[PDB]
């Protein structure tokens, strides 16, 4: 939005342009690396796919990931950065670039691997507002990722629906040109946390947990094979927070309407109001797969999985606000209540039992 | 929530918080008026109403005076509010000259519109309710003396806090900001023991919220200083002050019944009061001067050799005027009187720093120098003196301040400030005037014949040929807004050009009227040393090719409201800000400011009831220079809208074609900016281009917030339209 | 299908030029040329219908008519519209029906109406 013509009218040459470059990736191998086709072995060289999701330097991984993809427009007229759309802000329908049908470069990609384009079937106050309101809320980074990414996932579960080729999959998700777009905004998000820590004093080009993981390297973008040498320098987790040495700028972090300032106001608004959470254990499953709750409906959220992913587990729970669900039956989170799930897997079935255990259920003053 | 000058608010505003006063006030309970009035001193609930040592609450002789005040004047606030007024609580100026009160809280009466009932004014008087004797308050005795004698070059409490204004530390703006305030405590309390002359019962007196509204202003102003010039405003001189709980405020749930004020009892965070007590003024202007123009004013008072007589103001008990004498050699000289606030049962207190007084002006009327043998003489009188011992205050020291800075240049070398021709000061109002006189005195290129000629038939358009004539000022009428923005802005430049400091001045018009502002009714006006007519602001001016004057004949109107509805020019102003886009808005924009064109514009021709001739009278400058600031009124609004405010995408074809008569450089114009921001689009943002902001953007009594509320509460109501579909003709018609 | 098509449009950036249409009298066709350096394109065109023997009439509004693609294939972007460095103008040429003949410009200017998507 806000786009001026012909300030949309450059990029799609871009697009097209390293829709074959072909020969650094060019973009194949650009859309691999979250993709599909194999990206790492163990080190008794099996395949892995190396996707860095569901770790705390999930973002680094990305937000850089979009830097490869994102130099990739290099000098292709690539004027401008890989614009975000907003998801929070309610939408009625998908956005221009990638809906026109025809002569446009955003509708789909192709995979050599598959022979074919990608597929989407989009699935049906904003919820993903609420969602992402909350992880801003928390002030501990790994707190606030776990959030972070569930908070993200939503997105490539709805996006994609029932296609193997599609969104909704790890396997060839990257390849669909919607899911950079949707990125941009995503690290957006995060850039804007960065910014309110800033604003809170605690630490925003830090972060004090886990030490452990930040430091391992991050291939791809480790590899030898990646002829980009910006990546590769900032392999690494703890480089990689401080995005300004990308070099890039986002045209305000602002949320929608609302000073950085304003915006810590807004949330201790909220604050005050006594809530109640529901928190979920989730760790690696194959499949992926959306998750719907009940008490009526308290649900949803979803998880991001593919067949040779790397496996994970959370090392905090995930929380999803439920208090509307009481109002709705009246309660006082002093009647006690059952908590009911169900979960789907991305293809038509089939909402198998947990897997994850037990829901906890706990209550926030006020 | 918005606070405003007492002459600002009308009939309605001025009815609308007298009911909720009266209210307020009438009927007593412990969220009532008294439980409020009794906050600030004596019924000493300090530093708890247990139990044997008790004194009044409020903060004197302290860095934390303004912080402590703050709130009762929120609380003040909030109470009314509550009570139906839609106005927060209103100020008014002691700093402009005034000879008498303000007939808001002068009048013992009022006449209810509704009723038409004659009931008493709840500003006038306040009972006091914890004593049984009542009732009794009485401003009625007014010290010496309003006008004069004290100081001033000029004005008693002008003059005390610009000097207050210039320091750049918290403590030492505090200690000047104070003591000034002071004065008019005891002057308007007097003799009497109630009101205002003793810290007891001062609070019950209805003036005392009307005072401090303007006193927490004063502050605002300072902080706003205090940002521009780039220091810090928070009171560091103090801090482990800041910390203490506000005596009366941080109270539990029956002594104070204000959330607001109990979370910020604790002033750390209230120093930005329009975040956290959600309030603002109409205007941060002081005097008549701008922020950035108030800082420019210190710097020449900053740059001369001063000599103080400093005060070190420590509590006695009672309250007291002290009056200053210079004596260098026999007989002495009076320098000036200032005033301590006290009581009997006063919370204890002393100034860290010392109070300078200016005693400059003293030696030079005295054929004195300032290193001459002089004593200082004080009669310290008490307000029920019975006067005091002159030791009763320890003795006032002279201090010497050198003359100091080189902060300029400025970049307000470019900036201006354009206000009300109806709230001019006679010295401002020559200085117009002559400034003028220049203006109109050149009659080729650079003069003011040629700004208005541009309303004229010299063809311009098109040009070097032009085959057949027609008057070149823009119309049509999309870019009507952006060519009278030039024109009022050479009216302007010109004008500045000739010996004066100021921006291009407005009158308000969507309020009612009476008559002409003054500047412009009479033919003769009187200078500094008697003069005869100039005038130059009456409607004679010379049209070169014309040959004659300018004259302008008034009409039948205009003053058709009642206490219901607004004038119609504010009605159909409304009507035009409503709009969304740039032509919709601009079409009932102008049909709009048509109308004063048609009514101060009479039978004769001459006149500018037609817009060959219009230019020619002066009060033209004055009306689109008003036109202008409801056109800026809007790109405020578009602002807050969320909408497009300095650019618009209707009628591109002219907003992209430089205007005919200002884009032809550079002999037809001397102004730098309009040849530069000629066309439509450039001259959108005045803000950055024009290097001038306005006085309010407030549109008769309503703020910009208020505005786009009552645009949409109207909004809501289910009504017709009536459209007019207009077209060019050379006659000037009234359409009923 | 129709709504869907329509929406579609709305989300693209559109140009338009807009036209105040009356009774002349007499009816005439109105063709329009949008001039970058001097340099004259048939952009688009309009007609009008009268009499000698008419019920004068003025248009509410002005009828539109989109000169977003004829823009792309001068390869002027939406956005040189707006700057006075870049060099575009709008003019017509009204012709009548007997013909030529050419009636002098009885009809009020075009104007560019910049439209952006939703
Ligand atoms: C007016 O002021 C005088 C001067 O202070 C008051 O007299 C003092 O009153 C206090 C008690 O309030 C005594 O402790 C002092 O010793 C008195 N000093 C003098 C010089 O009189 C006097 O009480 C006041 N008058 C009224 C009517 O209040
Ligand atoms: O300050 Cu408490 O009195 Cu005016
Ligand atoms: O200016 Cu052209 O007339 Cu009000």
């Amino acid at each position: 939005n806000s786009l001026t013509p012909s300030e949309i009218e450059n990029l799609r040459n871009a697009l097209a342009a390293v829709q074959a470059d072909k020969t650094d990736a060019g973009y194949q191998k650009i859309a691999s690396f979250h993709g599909m086709p194999l990206s790492c072995q163990y080190p008794d060289g099996t395949a892995f796919a190396c996707c860095q999701h569901g770790m705390v330097t999930f973002p680094h991984w990305h937000r850089l990931y979009m830097k490869q993809m994102e130099d990739a427009l290099k000098a292709k007229g690539a004027k401008i950065g890989i614009p975000y759309w907003d998801w929070t802000t309610a939408f009625h329908s998908l956005p221009i670039l990638v809906t026109e049908p025809k002569n446009n470069p955003f509708h789909h990609g192709y995979i050599d691997v598959a022979d074919t384009k990608t597929t989407r079937d989009p699935r049906p106050q904003s919820f993903f507002y609420r969602q992402i309101a909350f992880a801003l809320e928390q002030r501990d980074f790994c707190d606030f990722e776990i959030q972070f990414e569930m908070g993200h996932n939503a997105i490539h579960s709805w996006v994609g629906g029932p296609s193997p080729y599609g969104m909704s999959t790890l396997h060839y998700t990257s390849y669909d040109p919607l899911f950079y777009v949707h990125h941009s905004n995503t690290d957006r998000i995060w850039a804007i946390w960065q910014a309110l820590q800033k604003y809170r004093g605690l630490p925003y080009n830090s972060a004090n947990c886990e030490i452990n993981k930040l430091k391992k390297p991050m291939m791809p973008f480790s590899s030898e094979d990646n002829p980009n040498e910006v990546t590769k320098a900032h392999s690494t987790g703890y480089k990689s927070f401080d995005y300004q040495q990308l070099n890039y700028e986002y045209d305000n972090l602002n949320f929608h309407g609302m000073t950085i300032p304003q915006l810590e106001v807004h949330l201790k608004k909220i604050q005050e109001k006594d809530r109640v959470f529901a928190g979920f254990l989730l760790r690696a499953i194959g499949q992926s797969a959306d998750v719907n709750f009940d008490v009526t409906f308290g649900g949803t959220f979803c998880v991001l999985g593919g067949d040779y992913e790397m496996p994970w587990a959370f090392d905090r729970l995930f929380l999803y606000d439920i208090s509307k669900s009481l109002v709705h039956l009246r309660l006082d989170a002093h009647d006690d209540f059952d908590i009911k799930v169900t979960i789907m897997g991305i293809d038509g079935k089939s909402l198998p039992p947990n897997l994850l255990p037990s829901p906890t259920i706990l209550f926030k003053p006020g | 929530r918005f606070r405003k000058d007492i002459s600002s608010l009308t009939t309605e505003e001025e009815y609308e918080l007298r009911v909720a006063m009266e209210r307020f006030m009438s009927d007593k309970s412990i969220n009532g008026y008294q439980a409020l009035a009794e906050f600030h001193g004596l019924p000493a609930k300090c530093p708890r109403p247990d139990a044997l040592n008790r004194v009044a609450c409020c903060i004197h002789g302290m860095a934390t005076f303004p912080h402590w005040h703050r709130l009762v004047v929120m609380q003040f606030e909030n109470a009314l509010f509550t009570r139906g007024s839609p106005i927060g609580v209103p100020y008014w100026d002691w700093t402009k000259p005034f000879t008498a009160l303000p007939s808001l809280l002068a009048d013992e009466t009022y006449v209810d519109p509704y009723t038409k009932e004659t009931k008493p004014n709840p500003f006038f008087k306040a009972p006091i309710e914890f004593l049984k004797a009542g009732v009794h308050t009485s401003r009625q005795i007014d010290e010496r003396l309003f006008k004069q004698p004290s100081k001033g070059d000029h004005g008693f409490l002008y003059d005390g806090l610009s000097l207050a204004f210039e320091q750049d530390d918290f403590c030492d703006f505090e200690v000047q900001f104070e003591v000034t305030h002071n004065s008019i405590h005891a002057w308007t309390g007097g003799s009497e023991p109630y009101s205002m002359s003793s810290l007891h019962y001062t609070s019950f007196d209805p003036m005392f919220w009307l005072h401090h509204s303007q006193v927490d202003r004063l502050w605002a102003i300072w902080q706003a200083l205090q940002i521009q010039r780039g220091k810090p405003y928070k009171t560091y001189c103090a801090n482990s002050e800041v910390y203490r709980p506000m005596k009366p405020f941080a109270f539990k749930s029956p002594l104070n019944n204000d959330e607001k004020t109990r979370e910020h009892s604790v002033p750390t965070d209230v120093y930005d009061y329009q975040a956290e007590l959600a309030y603002t003024y109409d205007t941060l202007f002081f005097g008549g001067l701008s922020i950035r123009e108030l800082q420019r004013y210190v710097e020449e008072a900053k740059s001369k050799d001063r000599v103080f007589a400093g005060f070190l103001l420590m509590g006695i008990q009672t309250s007291a005027n002290v009056d200053l004498f210079v004596v260098a050699g026999g007989n002495e000289f009076f320098v000036g009187s200032i005033a301590v606030l006290g009581g009997s049962k006063e919370m204890t207190w002393r100034f860290d720093r010392v109070y300078k007084h200016e005693i400059t002006d003293a030696l030079g009327a005295l054929g004195v120098d300032m290193f001459a043998e002089y004593t200082l003489r004080v009669d310290i009188k008490d307000v029920n003196g019975t006067a005091l011992p002159p030791t009763a205050i320890p003795p006032p020291i002279v201090i010497f301040v050198p003359g100091i800075a080189d902060a300029n240049v400025k970049f307000d070398e470019q900036h201006r400030s354009r206000k009300n021709v109806d709230s001019m000061t006679v010295s401002e109002m020559n200085a117009l005037r002559t400034a003028m006189a220049a203006f109109a005195a050149d009659k080729e290129v650079t003069g003011y014949q040629q700004v208005a000629a541009f309303h004229g038939s010299t063809q311009w358009c098109p040009s070097p040929d032009a085959a057949q004539k027609y008057a070149c000022c823009h119309h049509g009428m999309a870019t009507f807004p952006h060519w009278h923005r030039l024109i009022a802005l050479n009216f302007e430049n010109g004008l500045r050009r000739n010996g004066w400091s100021g921006g291009l001045p407005y009158w308000d018009w969507t309020r009612p009227i009476d008559a002409l502002p003054a500047l412009v009714l009479e033919a003769e006006y009187t200078d500094a040393n008697g003069e005869a007519k100039p005038n130059p602001f009456f409607s004679g001016a010379i049209d070169s090719i014309g040959a004659s004057t300018s004259r302008a004949p008034t009409e039948a109107l205009y003053e058709k409201p009642d206490f219901g509805k607004y004038t119609h020019l504010a009605n159909e102003i409304i009507s035009a800000l409503e709009q969304e886009d740039f032509c919709d808005f601009e079409v009932q924009y102008e049909i709009a400011h048509n109308h004063i064109h048609a009514l101060v514009g009479g039978t004769e021709a001459v006149s500018m009831a037609s817009l060959e001739y219009s230019a020619f009278d002066p009060i033209f400058m004055l009306h689109h220079s008003n036109v202008d600031r409801i056109w800026a009124t809007w790109q405020a609004l578009q602002k807050f809208r969320g909408k497009a405010y300095n650019s618009a995408n209707c009628a591109i074809e002219i907003l992209r074609k430089p205007m005919s008569p200002f884009s032809l450089a550079s002999d037809i114009n001397p102004d730098a900016m309009t040849r530069e921001y000629s066309v439509p689009f450039d001259v959108f943002n005045y803000k950055k281009n024009f290097h001038y902001e306005y006085d309010t953007l407030e549109l008769n009594g309503l703020s910009i917030a208020q505005l786009s509320r009552e645009i949409n509460r109207r909004k809501a109501k289910n009504r017709v339209a009536v459209t007019f579909m207009l077209e060019g003709l050379k006659k000037s018609l009234l359409v009923e | 299908q129709l709504e869907a098509l329509i929406q579609k449009q709305k989300k693209a950036d559109r140009v338009f030029a807009g036209f105040l249409l009356h009774g002349i009298k007499i009816s005439a066709d109105v063709h329009l040329k949008i001039c970058i350096e001097a340099d004259c394109q048939e952009a688009g065109v309009i007609f009008v219908l009268g009499g000698e023997t008419e019920m004068p009439w003025h248009f509410d509004r002005n009828y539109k008519m989109d000169i977003t693609d004829v823009l792309k294939k001068r390869n002027i972007p939406p956005e040189a519209l707006f700057e006075h460095d870049s060099k575009i103008r709008l003019e017509v040429e009204i012709k009548s029906v007997d013909g030529a003949v050419l009636d002098p410009n009885s009809l009020p200017k075009p104007s560019l109406i910049y439209a952006p998507a939703k």
